[PDB]
């Protein structure tokens, strides 16, 4: 049915989703219904309260096909959902992104998108994948985990597993996760889902005393100038982009600047991008706000510590900072203007970027206006910094430009991460007191087991082609010796497996929604749950948390991952209890959880109470204070984190912005200025700049999420992206004689991956855009083993060269290469 | 007393002709909320005044008077400052004491228009009460309606303001017009100022001259100018 | 100084929508001694608030003799146990029969569509009590 | 004709249409180019306004008007001439003479500055 | 509005009866400059109240109609505080809505009782 | 009738001979509320109708929110203001970059030899702002 949709009847159920995808946390209505029932034209004959019987004018509703779906239920009861975005939400105002737009689409249907869902365990028994039942998949994984803490304690056991909120995290989730990896088999050898060790993407703003989430989305309304470093939020963050951005950038916040501050200027707002890149953000803000009140620092990569060095020096020689606020609220700030020292010459120098570009960003952002008082200069970044030159150093360098002038705790103010996914993270905390960089630890030999929990290390590591080359073959020695066995029973098996490990096997475990490209490795894969097929919560970049209801069901005995973590806890605390070991089954006490609720009364609700366990929360001591119930009447608005009061008749009331009275989150309340150095690119990356052609940046398309594990079913998707894709500048085409639709070779000392050539004119010579994560061309083969002091990859630092494979005719036919800069 | 409040820098601003005399000087009006105000400096005020030392000469036109606080529909109280425009061709940031006023002659519950009209107001026989205005047009146009019934336009009078700016201008000069001569028809209508529907200008319009047939700029390039029947500096 | 205006604080309330129809919230405003209740009247009001222009907010110290006042939700009144001074909260603290000489003063909130948030910013009134409404 | 919602409505119903086709006969200081001023003109215009007539209009230069009439020597008269009247002399009229005959002081009258109306 | 000029320590006080009905309340009057006040501290004002914090119920009947600014015949302003008297035994402190509003309708040029006969 | 197909009109738009390169035409179907516009692209391409089987046509209501599109002649695009998608002409409304879920609805011509007409007879895919293309 393409030309047609079932409209929702006017009694329709709906319930509330926060949308599954990125940090923006979009709010959508689930509209749910026999399927043999529809809406009516009239508009309250229908859910969406919208009239049919004629054309609807342009913003009257977001719907398509892809936001439409048939469920089969485990009753056998097929019923219409139609997903679709929540208008009186604040996050979005009804907005829809592409991502958001398709969730209906990628809801479990066992003929649709999700068809291939793992909805059982599924065993790589010795050579031949089958089915196994959960009872069978927990005395083997529990069996291994139970050999290796006897034999080897917790240092053989191994986890990489999402840290995040939204789709595949949620306070549930991490709680749970978290809960199992740290208070039960208490194993430090955990890595996240997007680094690869235990560690945060915010360390220096943490220490410096600034939370990286620290303001509202109305503050980007508020805002005289914004930032945007390192970072593509037209793609990235669409929706915080469309309905904060722009209508700041189009005069129409103007009047509410004013009725807030009376007696302060407000010109026309501004916007900065400091990006290597000419992204469609660029190109977007230069169509909306005009040429004049977009400047795009086109900085050389790796050269952003350089950059806010030298504004930094130039802010500070100028005056346009505040004494006042220095004094009263802060540390260190003379050290800092010594150690960050810079010319504006020798910062042109370094980025590449012009002396008056340098100045204008000054003036634009830092100058007092007129009336007195210093613009509102927002400050965001992502994964430009966080995956950058240097992650500690330049985010230093950054805070301390903003804590000189007073960008933090004012309205319209903020220096935040844009975010990536959502945030929910509820945990113990870290056992151990060592960084490890658990990837090079497993390419060593180490561990007995190692489990991939929420993500796909296989197409998102660093180093990423030294990664799957290791695990292969430690999966394969396990494949080899469990082929000897016949007739064996489980515990026979983990004994089996068990050798193998000690003679540099692997046994390797995924948790997901798919088989993914760790089905190439993997022994055993169990089956997860999405939101509406189970209760979950999580915030957005502006703290504001959710719940996202239940309104399906999972497809087969997939359950979500808090209940699967219960499912393994108690699985081993029933073996010790059997083994007569009553100290090492307490410590799988705490997981008599029936729902996922149970988890976020555990975590969450109990952060900071008496008689609580060290729990580590977003949502604070006063997390209590959030129930399911209470997030319900709430709505899709929620309630941004810190919750400072509740009752019945006000509901939860939280907090706007952090910081709004100079006290910081350090020993003595004041913000923290830090040392800056400039030590060039790491010689790591400087060797494959030394030996090889390219610039390969890599990052995100907007159409396409992360590694493509819903995307890669869908027709319409593979269709446009049928293969990862490279930015290359026209010059650099021809004289490697490539046009759109040509394979090429991409490759290093580190790895060789592949990819379709996309020219685009805005890239510069020399320099060229990789799709990342991506199921066909893994661009994280090229990248380095190389990390800052805490062990953050800097993803966006390799050099290769650029063989052509030949022209892929088909490609040709059927992908536009044409530019996704709107003008 | 002995202060004012300052219109904040972002206080709203309009336009406004004074109420009263011919020669229709410019005035800004800021409006703002009653528990506003705007700072001393002259970037943190509305008017873009250094207030933080005494202004000289000519720099303001700025009194008491040409202020007030205006109690709106939707009982929300608002600063207002009616002041004269400096950039003007007409009065140059001028004011007379008679404009200058403006301020205090606008309506509010406790000020100098506190007793202005708020409704219909019917002498009923030998008392003066409120009524509403459905039953003020039941009255007054069933009496016109029964008139023109009965005696025809010739028993309905009027005399109205044919006039400009306050109680005057060209919607009302139009409005009143059109009901008087276009739908009641009545030529038993008189002027403000006299007692007949005529022209102060006759003669002058016979002869072909309107009387208003220059600029103020003329004023300016005369070698003599007359003031026949005419007290300029008051009037 | 210079300044003629009272330094009021800018007071969090709540966001308008969890407000229920005739269900007082109370608050204090603007310090901890000045008790104060917001009230969505579920019909709108001239200079209510919110998405249905009906939200209102007052001191509820009597401006008789200052006792704390007691919304009556059948009435949508405040009402004072002192000498039963009563005013109306759907007429800006009108008095509807009593001994006070004032309205009770009304909290002015900003209400902010972006976040759906309410915020006490003023008192139109003088509270009980006290020389200033800010002390 | 008075189906007029705000004061605005009375200004399009009478200065605008002034001479205007399918109009009605209106008497108007703004004459037949009135329907080239509109309150949003008007207003960015600001309080110099414009001086009527207006002779031209577009977005670009605004309101244009006129300073001076009859600097051509074109007046308001059948031949385009102005015209020359007899004045007699004939005293005061009898009505005031008797006044002035019969009381002692002249009751002149008029503006005190201070005083409106 | 939103505040009140206190009556100064040392401003004039008389004895005033309720203009109004039978009962005949007591009331004080404080007449003072109208460029000076009290101060909030309780032996820094004429009422002995302590204006530094909220005060409790019953501690005073006290609202801008209860106050006014007065123009003599030699052209000098007073402020005017008329108030009910606490140790009076008709009343004990009691002021009516009617005696309440007795400062508000004394003479003055621009107030409530501005078209009074002169 | 059980029918399973939607009622569309045939609707003349004109002679293909008439149409040049790269020179849009536009027109209402399958009703006056539904802006299309037919384009020569001037180069054949998959499913283009007429002598030179490179004519297209479309809706051109955007599929994310519903603003009507610019043709751009030079890119051989859609474009919609609104959030800024773009969609491909020479590849049957393809999504380049934008917020859409659904390419652009192919309006589909019929091309007759005989006459060397273009009749307008369905549409592939959903137009903006319907419940289905016929209302
Ligand atoms: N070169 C390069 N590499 C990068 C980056 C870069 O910029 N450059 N970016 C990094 C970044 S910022 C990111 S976040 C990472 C991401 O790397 P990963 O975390 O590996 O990638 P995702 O696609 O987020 O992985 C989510 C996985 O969990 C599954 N999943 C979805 N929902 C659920 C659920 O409810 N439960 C379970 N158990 N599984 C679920 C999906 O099918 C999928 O396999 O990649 C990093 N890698
Ligand atoms: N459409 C879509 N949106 C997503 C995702 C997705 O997969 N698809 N993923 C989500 C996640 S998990 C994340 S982490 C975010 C990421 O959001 P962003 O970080 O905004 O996206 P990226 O494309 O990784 O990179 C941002 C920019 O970094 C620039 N960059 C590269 N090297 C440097 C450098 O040295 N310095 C500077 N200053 N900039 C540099 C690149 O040119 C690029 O435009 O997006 C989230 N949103
Ligand atoms: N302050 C103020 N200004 C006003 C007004 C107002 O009320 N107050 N009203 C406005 C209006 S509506 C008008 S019409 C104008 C009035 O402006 P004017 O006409 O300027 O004012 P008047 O005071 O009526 O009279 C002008 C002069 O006529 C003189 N006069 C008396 N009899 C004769 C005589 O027989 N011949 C001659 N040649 N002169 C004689 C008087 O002495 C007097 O000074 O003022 C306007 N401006
Ligand atoms: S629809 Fe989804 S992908 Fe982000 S922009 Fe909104 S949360
Ligand atoms: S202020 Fe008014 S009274 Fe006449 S002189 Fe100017 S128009
Ligand atoms: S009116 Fe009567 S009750 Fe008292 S205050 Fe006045 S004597
Ligand atoms: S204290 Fe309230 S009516 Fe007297
Ligand atoms: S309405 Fe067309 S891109 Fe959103
Ligand atoms: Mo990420
Ligand atoms: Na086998």
């Amino acid at each position: 049915a393409n030309d047609r949709i079932t409209l929702p009847p006017a009694n329709a159920q709906r319930t509330n989703m926060t949308c599954h995808f990125c940090i923006v946390g979009c709010g959508y209505h689930v509209y749910k219904w026999p399927e043999l029932q529809e809406g009516g034209r009239a508009p309250e004959q229908n859910a969406l309260g919208l009239d049919f019987r004629k054309q609807l004018p342009p913003l009257a509703v977001t719907l398509t096909p892809a936001m439409t779906n048939v469920v089969t239920e485990h009753n056998g009861r097929r019923y219409n959902i139609m997903v679709v975005p929540d208008k009186a939400c604040v996050v979005n105002s009804g907005l829809s992104s592409t991502r958001g737009g398709k969730m209906a689409s990628y809801m479990y249907t066992p003929t649709g998108d999700g068809k291939q869902r793992l909805k059982a365990p599924r065993l790589y028994a010795a050579d031949q994948w089958v089915d196994t039942t959960w009872d069978h998949a927990m005395a083997l994984y529990a069996g291994l985990i139970k050999k290796t803490l006897d034999k080897d304690g917790p240092q053989g056991v191994f986890f990489s597993c999402f840290d995040h909120g939204g789709a595949g995290g949620g306070f549930e989730n991490t709680w749970g996760t978290g809960k199992l990896m740290f208070s039960a088999i208490q194993t430090p050898m955990v890595r996240i889902h997007n680094r690869p060790a235990y560690n945060s993407e915010c360390h220096a703003t943490r220490e410096m005393g600034i939370g990286e989430l620290n303001n509202a989305y109305e503050d980007a309304q508020l805002a005289d100038v914004i930032w945007s470093i390192g970072n593509n939020p037209y793609e990235s963050q669409t929706n915080y982009f469309l309905n904060h951005w722009l209508p700041n950038l189009q005069g129409a916040t103007t009047s509410k600047k004013k009725e807030r501050f009376p007696n302060e200027n407000f010109p026309q707002a501004r916007i900065i991008f400091v990006d290597p890149r000419e992204t469609p953000s660029v190109a977007i803000a230069r169509h909306v706000a005009g040429n004049d009140r977009v400047l795009h620092l086109a900085i050389e990569p790796g050269t952003d510590t350089a950059l806010f060095n030298g504004l930094f020096t130039y802010v500070v020689e100028q005056g346009w900072i505040d004494k006042p606020f220095i004094e009263a609220h802060t540390k260190g700030f003379d050290d800092a203007v010594k150690t960050n020292r810079l010319s504006l010459d020798e910062c042109s120098n370094i980025t590449g970027v012009p002396v008056d570009m340098l100045k204008r960003a000054a003036e634009w952002s830092y100058k007092p206006k007129a009336s007195g008082q210093a613009p509102r200069t927002m400050h965001a970044y992502e994964k430009g910094i966080i995956w950058g030159n240097d992650n500690y150093v330049i985010q230093s360098a950054l805070l301390d430009l903003v804590i000189a002038t007073h960008n933090v705790g004012r309205r319209g103010t903020g220096c935040v991460r844009m975010g990536g996914h959502q945030e929910g993270y509820t945990r113990p905390p870290y056992p151990g007191d060592k960084k490890i960089y658990i990837d090079q630890e497993l390419i060593k030999g180490k561990g007995r087991i190692m489990t991939w929990w929420g993500c796909n290390n296989f197409q998102t590591s660093n180093n990423a082609q030294a990664l799957r080359e290791a695990i292969l073959q430690r999966s394969a020695i396990v494949k080899q010796a469990m082929q000897k066995a016949r007739g064996a029973t489980t515990e026979e098996m983990v004994d089996v497996i068990y050798e193998a490990t000690q003679n540099g096997g692997l046994f390797v475990t995924s948790i997901n929604l798919y088989p993914t490209k760790l089905a190439e490795a993997a022994h055993l894969m169990l089956p997860a749950a999405h939101p509406g097929e189970m209760n979950l919560t999580s915030m957005n970049g502006e703290r504001r948390i959710r719940l996202s209801e239940k309104f399906m069901d999972p497809p087969g005995t997939a359950m979500a991952d808090c209940l699967i973590a219960a499912r393994i806890a108690n699985a081993l605390r029933d073996m010790y209890q059997k083994d007569g070991k009553a100290e090492m089954a307490a410590q799988f006490e705490g997981f008599d959880w029936k729902t996922e609720e149970d988890a976020f009364n555990d975590g969450f609700r109990r952060a900071g109470q008496p008689g609580a366990p060290a729990i580590d929360s977003q949502g604070g001591s006063t997390g209590h204070l959030v129930t399911y119930d209470r997030l319900r009447k709430s709505g899709n608005n929620g309630v941004q984190l810190p919750v400072v009061s509740w009752d019945e008749s006000k509901g939860l009331v939280g907090t706007e912005m952090l910081y709004t009275e100079g006290k910081f989150d350090t020993d003595d309340g004041k913000a923290h200025f830090k040392p800056a150095p400039w030590n060039g690119l790491p010689a790591t990356v400087q060797q494959q700049k030394d030996k090889y052609r390219f610039w390969l940046n890599n990052g995100r398309n907007n159409e396409v999420w992360q590694t493509a594990y819903h995307d890669q079913y869908n027709s319409l998707m593979q269709e446009r992206y049928p293969m990862a894709y490279i930015e290359m500048n026209p010059d650099d085409c021809k004289q490697l004689d490539v046009t759109g639709g040509d394979i090429v070779e991409v490759y290093n000392d580190f790895g060789s991956t592949f990819a379709m050539v996309y020219p685009v004119a805005e890239i510069k010579r020399g320099q060229t855009f990789m799709l990342f994560g991506y199921v066909n061309g893994i661009q994280g083969d090229v990248t380095t083993d190389w990390t800052d002091r805490n062990i953050i990859p800097y993803y966006k630092g390799t050099w290769g060269d650029i063989r052509k494979v030949g022209s892929m005719e088909e490609f040709k036919r059927t992908v536009s290469f044409k530019s996704r800069r709107f003008a | 007393n002995d202060r004012i409040t300052l219109p904040p820098a972002n206080a709203q601003r309009t336009n406004m002709t004074c109420h009263f005399c011919i020669v229709g000087c410019g005035y800004h009006v800021y409006k703002w909320p009653e528990l506003q105000e705007g700072g001393r400096a002259p970037e943190q005020n509305a008017l873009g005044l250094d207030f933080r030392k005494q202004l000289p000469p000519l720099a303001v036109t700025l009194t008491p008077a040409m202020t007030n606080v205006v109690t709106e529909h939707n009982g929300r109280r608002y600063n207002i400052m009616v002041v004269p425009d400096k950039a003007c061709v007409v009065n140059s940031g001028l004011s007379s004491t008679r404009g200058g006023k403006m301020a205090s002659y606008m309506y509010t519950p406790t000020g100098d228009g506190k007793q202005r009209l708020k409704a219909p107001r019917l002498y009923a026989a030998d008392q003066w009460v409120d009524t509403t205005w459905d039953h003020a047009m039941a009255l007054y146009a069933g009496l016109i309606k029964k008139t023109l019934d009965k005696d025809g336009p010739q028993g309905v009078f009027f005399s109205c303001f044919d006039h400009g700016g306050a109680g005057g201008g060209f919607e009302n000069t139009w409005g009143t017009g059109k009901l008087m001569f276009s739908a009641i028809q009545t030529p038993m209508v008189r002027i403000h100022n006299r007692p007949a529907y005529n022209s102060e200008c006759h003669a002058t319009r016979e002869m072909g001259i309107g009387e208003l047939n220059n600029a103020y700029e003329d004023a300016q390039l005369a070698d003599v100018i007359w003031s026949i029947g005419n007290n300029p500096y008051e009037s | 100084a210079g300044r003629t205006t009272l330094q009021y604080p800018a007071t969090q309330v709540s966001v308008a929508k969890n407000l229920k129809a005739n269900e007082p919230v109370s608050f204090t405003y603007p310090d901890t001694s000045s008790p104060c209740v917001a009230v969505k009247l579920g019909s709108p009001v001239p200079g209510g608030v919110g998405p249905n222009n009906d939200i209102v907010a007052y001191s509820v110290l009597c401006t008789h003799m200052g006792f704390p006042t007691s919304y009556d939700k059948s009435s949508k009144t405040f009402k004072c146990p002192g000498h039963f001074t009563e005013f109306d909260a759907e007429k800006a603290g009108q008095m509807i029969c009593g001994q006070a000489t004032e309205n009770l003063p009304r909290v002015l909130l900003r209400y902010d569509e972006a976040s759906d948030a309410l915020t006490a910013v003023g008192v139109d009134g003088l509270i009980y009590g006290r020389q200033a409404n800010v002390i | 004709g008075f189906d007029w919602k705000t004061e605005e409505d009375a200004f399009n119903d009478g200065f605008r249409r002034a001479g205007q086709p399918g109009a009605p006969a209106i008497d108007s200081q703004g004459g037949s180019t009135g329907h080239l001023v509109t309150y949003d003109r008007l207003r960015k215009s600001g309080n110099n306004g414009v001086q009527l007539p207006v002779v031209s209009w577009d977005e670009s230069k605004g309101l244009v008007g006129t300073e001076m009439l009859y600097t051509e020597g074109k007046f308001d008269t059948d031949d385009g001439k102005a015209h020359f009247k007899p004045a007699p002399w004939n005293g005061l009229p009898a009505t005031v003479q008797q006044q002035k005959d019969k009381y002692r002081f002249w009751l002149n009258n008029g503006r005190n500055n201070e005083v409106w109306q």
